[PDB]
């Protein structure tokens, strides 16, 4: 629903959207996405899982 | 002006997006699965 979206909002009417009660296995994305840049701030990347 | 005591060269072709993921403390597949540099790692990654 995130990243595999139809759609994508203007910047100036960025979209913002809820996530809660899920399981973060972000893994289910090295099959079909490729990020040119994935920069955490307050968390280690290696520490995500 | 230095000397360089066990030098090691590793060569793989990766894609361009994934080029960030070559780091000692990166996640992702080629990261998680393929290549993984250690944390304290000494030496310079090269990718063109």
């Amino acid at each position: 629903e995130v990243f595999n979206a139809t759609r994508f909002a203007s910047v100036y009417a960025w979209n913002r959207k809820r996530i809660s009660n899920c399981v973060a296995d972000y893994s289910v994305l090295y099959n079909s996405a490729s990020f040119s840049t994935f920069k955490c701030y307050g968390v280690s990347p290696t520490k995500l899982n | 002006d230095l000397c360089f005591t066990n030098v090691y060269a590793d060569s793989f072709v990766i894609r361009g997006d994934e080029v960030r993921q070559i780091a000692p403390g990166q996640t992702g597949k080629i990261a998680d699965y393929n290549y993984k540099l250690p944390d304290d790692f000494t030496g310079c990654v090269i990718a063109w």
